[PDB]
């Protein structure tokens, strides 16, 4: 049950801007389909879910180099 | 090697199978492939006798030919697997940023003796082999890198995968959803030519082996498809 | 041993018994088995100790005595061997041209300590060992015959059949109902000198070591009946 | 080490945890505890490379940390074990005229990576062990044989106990419901200080390897209870 | 799928040259183990005459006949 | 198969030796043990008598 902090949501963010990706287009649809559950707002995520969302996009920016 | 030839030779279309399938198993079986090739290839301490993972593996082959089934073993790991795999597919896709398109059985040659099953197909060339472990145990193993992060059973469906489909490298990765946070780990694995060589040599003579134990008792390999 | 002296120390009558009956179990508890008897004959590396092997058969067969029972080991692959017995049992018949008779367990001698349970008694004097391998992989070694075919464990139990019953050969069938074509085969074993002198050495020993460890813990063997 | 740490660092109070619970499991995540420490003390035959079951609770060990769950192994044994514990407690008092007392989880120390849980904390200032062996055969070894027929894990376990909290003497009581007579027989087994210094030596190095290997992912120890 | 003409002429030679007969011996046989009521040659499938044949053949063989 | 006689005996030989009793201590023991209410010492199968008998026989020699 326990949300997404605002901490969290703003390296998720931070990381999306640097990768050129969006929530609603690539990291939504990601998320709804690992977590077999229909995911349509980032509120939506708990923190545990968005603390795997961040680190597969830590892993993606990572292997490009990516700020 | 098509799927008109594999039609003709076993009546199944193999654009529409897909791994885990009734007809995936059938074209399988008595086909020596990649998460098996490692018993083949084992050699003894000393001397020229089969060691018993060899035997047992050429025992259970030469039985799928002759009963037309294949049992499941590991039923638990199977289901943990399929359930995990595209997901694993997914994740690979994302952090790596190579695409994969899937792939039905790929047959080394006419004979249909040799077989590889890819988890994907890369777009850089490369095949994909992905792993769901059971065990969080041995998803860490393999995280945690180093000489002896990859099962050798394992380098041997790799590189049995490579020599089955003449490509230069192939994808190794492994997902374990349970993982808080890197859950997703790969790395890329190169063709070996001493593996090559390998199966070069000691593939063919099993293969013969095969043949004389199957022909022993009044079968012909190819049987268990008509 | 005759069926009344059974009876008047067990009070089971073998005339009614039907393999895995729960009187068939009984009778069993703490005899040594041909079945078993490959842990009793297992030498070490070297020197006098006893293998894990023999060491965890004799804890076993203790334990029958003193609990009155015997947990099944592989409940899959005893229930597919159940399925099949009797088919295995007519085919051989079938294509062997020898009528079986089913036969109780026989003891060895008045000790009841030793015993086998033939899956058959056959016309020509011979015993009848039947299996049914859960995996069509051991169907298949046993099938292509050669070095090794028949496993040591195997080969003792047929061995201590002989022993038991005093008889001098043992057919050995093997079948599987997933094979398309040659599903049954069997082949004769003749009694081997060098197995019935082990057991000749061997097994009083066992029983011996057996009535040391059970006085220790205040049991003597027949209890269990 | 007291139930104010515990509190701060898992959210837990252990006065409320009964062997078992979901509290229970919770606590034990990550910790090297007394059933298992045999893998952390076993040695190779020779030089100093770590033997295969070692890395197995390593990696084991690392990944409670790094999922928070832990998978039940021996499921069956185990659930025998849940059945008829409580009956062995029960009739360790009777038969000896001890009065048992059970405990929750014990830390060695404030670091919480070393633990025991004893199956129970006696009158007479020692602890106890409680084995329902699965087979009447375990029963029969143990027995016949007492103390020499203890396997090492065990007496790894119950050494471990004694290091952990700091006493002298271990009650090994196994119990069989099976057997007609003689199903419940005990031992005391002494603190051993070749153990302790064992324990001294290899479990410090065991946790910092630990560290290490968290680090190299990007988990620290403690993750699993937050 | 039903036994073809090759298969059924094997088995009725062998039947002959053994002295067995269909409906005494082999559909009885045949029915303990395909676990059903085979009543007659034509309700067997090609696969179970197949099994059938082959332990014909094996009798055949350890009997001796011409 | 019901608690025989002579071992019914051994065992309350057994409990006023060790100055225990049906009510307080043997019948919430067997009860416990057995997972089945045991309201009276007759209600005792043999094999479960011999068990408690056993039991009784290790306390008494451990004093």
């Amino acid at each position: 049950i326990t949300p997404v902090n605002d901490e969290t949501m703003q390296e998720i963010n931070t990381l999306l801007i640097a990768l050129d990706k969006t929530w609603d287009d690539d990291l939504l649809p990601l998320c709804s389909q690992i977590f077999r559950r229909d995911i349509r707002a980032s509120s939506e995520l708990t923190q545990a879910e968005a603390v795997k969302a961040l680190g597969f996009l830590k892993q993606k920016a990572a292997e490009q180099k990516v700020a | 090697m098509t799927p008109d030839i594999i039609l003709q030779r076993t009546g199944i279309d193999v654009r529409a199978v897909e791994q885990g399938d009734d007809a995936w198993h059938k074209l399988r079986l008595g086909v020596i492939t990649a998460s098996e090739v490692h018993n083949v290839i084992a050699k003894p301490r000393s001397g020229k006798k089969w060691p018993d993972m060899k035997m047992s593996y050429f025992h259970t082959l030469l039985a799928e030919v002759c009963t037309g089934v294949a049992p499941e073993v590991n039923a638990k790991a199977l289901a943990w697997g399929k359930q995990y795999e595209n997901d694993a597919r997914t994740l690979f896709e994302f952090t790596s940023g190579v695409n994969v398109t899937e792939s039905p059985i790929i047959y080394r040659d006419e004979s249909m003796r040799t077989a590889c099953s890819p988890d994907g197909l890369c777009s850089d060339g490369n095949g994909l082999e992905l792993k769901c472990p059971f065990t969080s145990r041995d998803f860490m193993k393999f995280r945690l890198g180093g000489f002896e992060a990859i099962k050798s059973a394992y380098m041997a469906q790799v590189q049995y995968s490579m020599w089955v489909t003449r490509k230069n490298a192939w994808y190794f990765a492994n997902y374990d959803p349970r993982m808080k946070r890197e859950g997703l780990h790969y790395v890329v694995i190169e063709r070996d030519e001493k593996y090559m060589a390998s199966f070069d040599e000691i593939v063919p003579e099993f293969i013969e082996k095969m043949d004389e134990a199957l022909a022993e008792i009044g079968f012909v390999f190819g049987e268990q498809w008509r």
